[PDB]
């Protein structure tokens, strides 16, 4: 992971490729976790506890 | 079908429970809230009455379990029923009587004692702790 | 270590509901449930024993523990029967007494815990670690009948609270058993009942009590 | 007893001259109930690492419940300081005592 | 003096014992000023001991730099109360690694005990729950083997805060959920932590009619009041 | 003679205090916290005038307890003021 964008990307020397690994991949991510997230858990905790049941 | 409240109160209206009026009464106007329905004090007396009921009945349990002569009873109860049997008329007397004596002066000399160091077992299972020490040093 | 009784806490839970191939943490924490049960229920009883003055743990005395529900120990009553008098009872006051996959379904039911030798059950419990005396009489038997009951009781509320789980799922945004779903079973499972807590509710102070056995 | 003597003597060292008989009975099984639980949490906190800090891990579980808690008047002054920021409401002006309303009041109840 | 019938029964080596008790027997402290002042300031753990140096420094833990960082981190999590949710497996690792370091342990906290945690609250705020929705109905269908709706408000949750008083932890949540919850009519509850003030009844003031524009306090309460 | 024994063993009595080894502040964690927050903010508004040094460690510019490694279980500890 390097998002620097300054000459010599963040690095002691401007060689950059002297300065940067050989086999690389793509770093971890996520996406918006909106929908699988709860602004609220305690109505939840009180939703369990309190059903209907009839 | 599980009794409701009304069924509960309107046979409470015929059978009153053990606990008179007067000591519901007392305990009322120790604890507030003055009412003047009759089933609800009898109602709330068949409750204390029952759950010390249970109470004294796990104390039951707790000395009957903690004493060897009410187990070995419980083992040996039809086993010494045949030896009662076989105590027929008097010939036949002298071959039994070789475990009757010591049981004889264990079971006739044993009466149930509700014990202190036998209700706190019975009531830390209900929550208290009645920590009472053996001596005093 | 754990892992013992994988296929056998499998069968015992073939009998409550469907089976579906129950994962790996489902069955090792039933076994560490169990293992713990075990555990508490030789620990309470030896000490019961104990008091009596008799290190060698009576079969009676283990039911001592389970004294209140009285349709599970005349289950183990009728359990008792083909093998081919309670000493707290009301008679025993006085001191005198007068004179096609239907088959498959059934043999996951003949499949119990220790039923065929206790060598395993031994030291896997540990019978001798905490036992002061030699206690194998008839305790075995009725330490593979309550965990045969524990296993059946714990999985059958963890299928009724995964249904109700599964129901609440499928109305908040309108298959196997989980670690999270055994918890919630021994959380509704070691719920204390109201009349063991009735003389301790309006003092306050934190309330220390035992480990419910089922 | 050594012991209800030695209550007497703690008791009358604090200027308490007039008590009833089982006060140091009560006092006595008071303290041997509270030992007995400290010993035993420290015999559980002991085999879990007896000795003095065992004692301080096994007294200090349980004064976070029980008894009377220490220094609590800064707690109390941040709390009243909470409560104490409402400036009085208006009260009535006709010299007498004024009730709540109806529904705030032990009257409108049935039985 | 008085006492020859009771101080003489006690044994010769109780009393050789006390004939000899003193003050100064401690190294504690009483002031409950000062007591409550070490219970307020933020302490980061140091070394001086030498085995305990080679100790932290072999096991590749840090220097106090980074212990003070960590308290400092671990205090700015947005605590529950400020949040109205329960807190994430990130806020419990923060806090509980500031807490950590405010009691010495200048290890690394396990990732199992923070959903321990997570249970536990659980476990707990469901008894709380569960034995406050039980009083204020009696579930017929529950509670037995063969009305609506309801909302339970902070009166409610005092009043089985008592009726069942045992299920808290008795620190300070338990004496502002006694002391502070219930509120009386005129409480102006639904409020933006300001609006009770005296002022907000007497008119906005306006603006920089003045060449120098110096204004009054009551005038800041106001602009004070917006954000 | 009885007498003084008696009037020493009172003054044995007379002389001897108990205090609590453990002892649990009663205090918040909101209210712990929030005089945290505020007394950052405004210690690391202003500045500190020293005569020859300052109080504070890194990131906390204010009065910070010296809680050894060892010795958690003592009842005091050293803190930080501005030493001229």
């Amino acid at each position: 992971r390097s998002n620097r964008p300054t000459i010599t990307g963040g690095s002691a020397m401007n060689a950059s490729a002297l300065n940067t690994p050989a086999t690389t991949k793509l770093p971890p991510y996520e996406m918006d976790t909106q929908r699988v997230m709860s602004k609220r858990k305690l109505r939840e905790l009180v939703k369990t506890v309190g059903i209907d049941e009839g | 079908k599980d009794k409701t409240l009304e069924e509960i109160l309107e046979m409470m209206d015929s059978t009153p429970p053990i606990i008179p009026d007067a000591v519901i009464d007392y305990y009322l106007t120790k604890n507030g809230f003055n009412v003047a329905d009759v089933r609800v004090k009898r109602l709330l007396a068949l409750a204390t009455q029952k759950f010390v009921s249970d109470i004294a009945k796990d104390a039951y349990e707790y000395s009957r379990i903690r004493s060897s002569v009410a187990v070995s009873n419980a083992n040996n109860s039809q086993a010494r029923a045949r030896q009662l049997l076989q105590g027929q008329q008097q010939p036949g007397v002298q071959q039994i009587s070789q475990q009757q004596h010591q049981q004889n002066e264990k079971t006739t000399a044993s009466k149930v004692v509700l014990t202190v160091n036998d209700l706190s077992s019975a009531v830390a299972e209900y929550g208290l702790n009645i920590g009472r020490p053996d001596f005093y040093r | 270590d754990k892992h013992k009784y994988r296929v056998e806490i499998q069968q015992m839970m073939f009998v409550s509901g469907e089976i579906n191939d129950p994962p790996v943490e489902t069955t090792s924490l039933i076994e560490d449930i169990v293992r713990g049960q075990v555990i508490e229920i030789l620990l309470q009883s030896n000490k019961t024993a104990h008091l009596r003055g008799s290190r060698s743990i009576l079969p009676e005395d283990v039911i001592f523990l389970i004294r209140h529900d009285k349709a599970k120990v005349n289950r183990l009553r009728t359990y008792l029967s083909w093998k081919d008098k309670l000493p707290w009872e009301l008679q025993f006051m006085f001191n005198e007494h007068p004179l096609e996959e239907y088959v498959h379904w059934s043999d996951c039911r003949q499949a119990s815990f220790t039923f065929r030798k206790n060598k395993r059950f031994k030291d896997w419990s540990g019978i001798s670690q905490l036992t002061e005396g030699k206690p194998h009489d008839d305790v075995i038997d009725i330490l593979g009948f309550l965990t045969f009951e524990i296993v059946c009781s714990l999985t059958e509320t963890a299928l009724k609270i995964k249904q109700r789980e599964q129901v609440l799922q499928t109305q908040k945004d309108k298959n196997p058993l989980k670690p999270r779903h055994i918890e919630e079973a021994w959380r509704v499972l070691q719920t204390i009942d109201m009349r063991h807590r009735a003389l301790t509710n309006f003092k306050g102070g934190r309330l220390s009590s035992k480990p419910i056995i089922m | 007893p050594r012991d209800v003597r030695l209550l007497h003597l703690l008791l009358a060292s604090q200027s308490i001259h007039q008590y009833e008989d089982q006060v140091p009975l009560q006092l006595m099984d008071f303290a041997h109930r509270y030992t007995q639980g400290v010993l035993k949490d420290a015999l559980v906190y002991n085999d879990y690492a007896l000795g003095v800090e065992d004692i301080r891990l096994a007294i200090a579980a349980r004064t976070q419940y029980q008894f009377k808690p220490t220094a609590p008047k800064e707690l109390m002054l941040q709390l009243a300081a909470e409560r104490n920021k409402k400036a009085l409401p208006q009260v009535m002006g006709t010299w007498g005592v004024r009730l709540p309303p109806e529904k705030y009041c032990l009257t409108a109840k049935e039985w | 003096y008085k006492k020859i019938v009771m101080s003489l029964p006690l044994n010769d080596r109780n009393r050789l014992k006390m004939i000899t008790k003193e003050a100064g027997k401690r190294g504690f402290i009483f002031c409950s000023v000062f007591q409550a002042r070490l219970n307020n300031i933020p302490k980061i753990p140091i070394v001086t001991n030498p085995e305990s140096l080679k100790r932290v420094k072999s096991n590749n833990l840090k220097t106090p730099l980074e212990w003070s960082q960590d308290i400092m981190n671990g205090f700015n999590v947005p605590l529950a109360s400020e949040s109205h949710s329960l807190p994430d497996t990130d806020s419990f690792y923060l806090r509980m690694v500031g807490i950590a370091r405010e009691h010495g342990l200048v290890g690394t906290v396990d990732a199992r005990c923070v959903e321990l945690i997570s249970l536990a609250l659980d476990q707990y705020l469901k008894n709380i729950i569960e034995f406050t929705i039980d009083t204020v109905r009696y579930r017929r269908k529950k509670y037995s083997d063969y009305s609506g709706l309801y909302k339970s408000v902070s009166e409610m949750a005092a009043d089985k805060r008592d009726a069942k008083i045992k299920q808290l932890d008795d620190d300070k949540n338990e004496d502002e959920c006694a002391d502070e919850a219930k509120s009386i009519n005129n409480g102006n509850n639904s409020s933006k932590d300001d609006i009770g003030d005296i002022s907000m009844s007497s008119a906005v003031n306006e603006e920089l009619h003045e060449n120098r524009t110096i204004s009054l306090t009551n005038e800041d309460i106001y602009d004070s009041l917006s954000i | 003679t009885p007498e003084e024994e008696t009037t020493q063993v009172l003054n044995g009595v007379s002389r001897s205090f108990p205090l609590p080894l453990e002892s649990t502040v009663l205090s918040s964690v909101r209210y712990r916290t929030k005089y945290f927050r505020m007394r950052e903010m405004f210690a690391s508004s202003f500045s500190v005038k020293p005569g020859y040094t300052s109080p504070g460690y890194g990131a906390i510019h204010s009065r910070v307890g010296c809680l050894d490694l060892d010795r958690t279980t003592d009842y005091k500890f050293r803190v930080r003021t501005p030493q001229p």
